[PDB]
């Protein structure tokens, strides 16, 4: 149209994007976290 | 209102006339206010069914922007109170039950009086609508949360409280706003709290034969009849993850009503598992594996029970 | 929460908002292309299709800590699913991690 939405896909990339951002985000945080524990891994049994 | 006002210490000798046309124009205030009340009569009872998402009758939209077209005729609505009974808007045959009303000295008294009761009409109503259309062959029982009949407390407390989300928002920025002080506010506070405690209804059955549960067993000795553990304990989980669950089924819109619910069913509730659980957490090693909830965690559900 | 109460979530109390006319002033000319209906033809499956996104991406995600890394240093075990090394005992490990 466009609308782009009829709110609801335009105010769901308040879902769409922001899902992107928990998904962006679950990948940082899983990366931040997981990156630093395997770094106190190599620390932890190699160390 | 100028004329009669205008000056006076003076013969005015068709003042008379003034006031038996604007007897007839109190007729139009009269009559217009028992149509007011018969219009939230027929206007509201058009309806038949509470909606798909069970919202608001858009005749209750009607009725309220209705109170505004009353709103900026002020003065003359000021004027147009003169001398007038409550019972000169009224279907006689009524029971004051149903109006949250608790003098007669101006017209500010009959400003908050007659449109608060003009809500009350709305309440009743719509109440009314509910009680047929949930269970259509029975006697409409009214501003009842101790109904021994319904089952449906809840939702049509979710359904009026969403009509008085709308007369409070539209109340919200209306004239109204400043027009109804004092009691008025509190009226549509007990219309609210009658299907508040609508919505407490089963909450109240579930800590009711809790304690009653409590009461019978209070006789003999610690609960050997470790039944009576899982019983009460058991039990009380099953009816409180039912209201929990019939609990989503609505989604409330004013913050304020998310605040009232939320700490009246929490004050409703705690104190009986305070004692009980308190008193009772000393039958097993594992209790777990009887008894479930901290009032902790309890507490918790109940605060995100809320969003 | 919010996304799944604006589906049947009304989204038409949203249609309430302007509908109360936004008195005053009388209109009440309510034309909105109403609104978002929305989604029934499977943009709502597209919806839950991104719900199944984030809790199949936490269930990769988590499921990335059940290999212990499957017994040992599998360590940058960053991906991805495999290698189901079923030596279960023992310590050194079971861990997950």
């Amino acid at each position: 149209k466009n609308t782009t939405s009829s709110s609801n896909e335009n105010p769901i990339l308040r879902w769409m994007s922001i899902k992107m951002n928990g998904f962006q985000n679950e990948l940082n945080e899983l990366s931040g976290h997981m990156i630093s524990k395997i770094i106190h891994s190599q620390r932890l049994i190699l160390q | 209102n100028d004329v009669k006002k205008s000056l006076r210490g003076k013969e005015l000798q068709n003042y008379n006339l003034l006031q038996d046309c604007t007897q007839e124009v109190r007729q139009v205030t009269q009559s217009l206010f028992r149509d007011a009340i018969d219009r939230i009569i027929k206007k509201a009872n058009s309806i038949s069914t509470i909606p798909s998402n069970n919202g608001v009758t858009e005749a209750t939209v009607d009725t309220m922007s209705r109170l505004r077209k009353f709103s900026e005729y002020k003065n003359g609505c000021l004027g147009a109170m003169d001398n007038i009974t409550r019972e000169n808007w009224l279907p006689s045959n009524y029971k004051e039950k149903e109006y949250t009303l608790q003098n007669w000295e101006d017209h500010n008294v009959l400003l908050s009086c007659f449109i608060s009761d003009c809500i009350d009409t709305l309440a009743v109503n719509l109440e009314r609508k509910a009680q047929i259309a949930l269970m259509p062959n029975q006697e409409p029982d009214v501003a009842n949360p101790n109904s021994s009949k319904n089952k449906h407390k809840q939702r049509i407390g979710f359904f009026i409280l969403m009509n008085l989300t709308l007369v409070e928002q539209i109340v919200e920025k209306s004239e109204l706003n400043l027009m109804l002080a004092g009691e008025g506010h509190s009226r549509l506070e007990r219309l609210k709290k009658r299907y508040i405690s609508y919505m407490v209804s089963d909450w109240r059955d579930l800590t009711a034969n809790l304690m009653d549960s409590v009461f019978i067993d209070s006789s003999g000795k610690k609960s050997k009849d470790k039944e009576q553990i899982k019983e009460k304990f058991r039990k009380f989980n099953e009816g409180f993850e039912d209201l929990v669950s019939k609990t989503k089924q609505y989604k409330l819109s004013d913050p304020s009503l998310k605040v009232t619910l939320k700490s009246e069913i929490i004050s409703l509730v705690m104190p009986m598992y305070e004692r009980f659980y308190s008193r009772y957490k000393d039958s097993f090693k594992n209790p777990r594996k009887h008894i479930k909830y901290t009032p902790d965690e309890l507490t918790t559900v109940l605060n995100q029970l809320v969003r | 929460e919010h996304i799944e109460k604006f589906l049947d979530g009304t989204y038409q109390n949203s249609i309430i908002n302007e509908k109360r006319k936004e008195n005053i002033l009388i209109g009440d000319s309510n034309i909105i292309e109403s609104y978002q209906k929305s989604l029934i033809l499977k943009e709502e499956q597209i919806n839950e299709v991104r719900l199944k996104g984030e809790e199949f991406i936490t269930s990769v995600s988590q499921n990335l800590i059940s290999f212990f890394t499957s017994s040992q240093s599998s360590l940058p075990s960053s991906l991805k699913d495999s290698t189901g090394d079923i030596t279960r005992s023992n310590k050194d490990s079971g861990s997950p991690l």
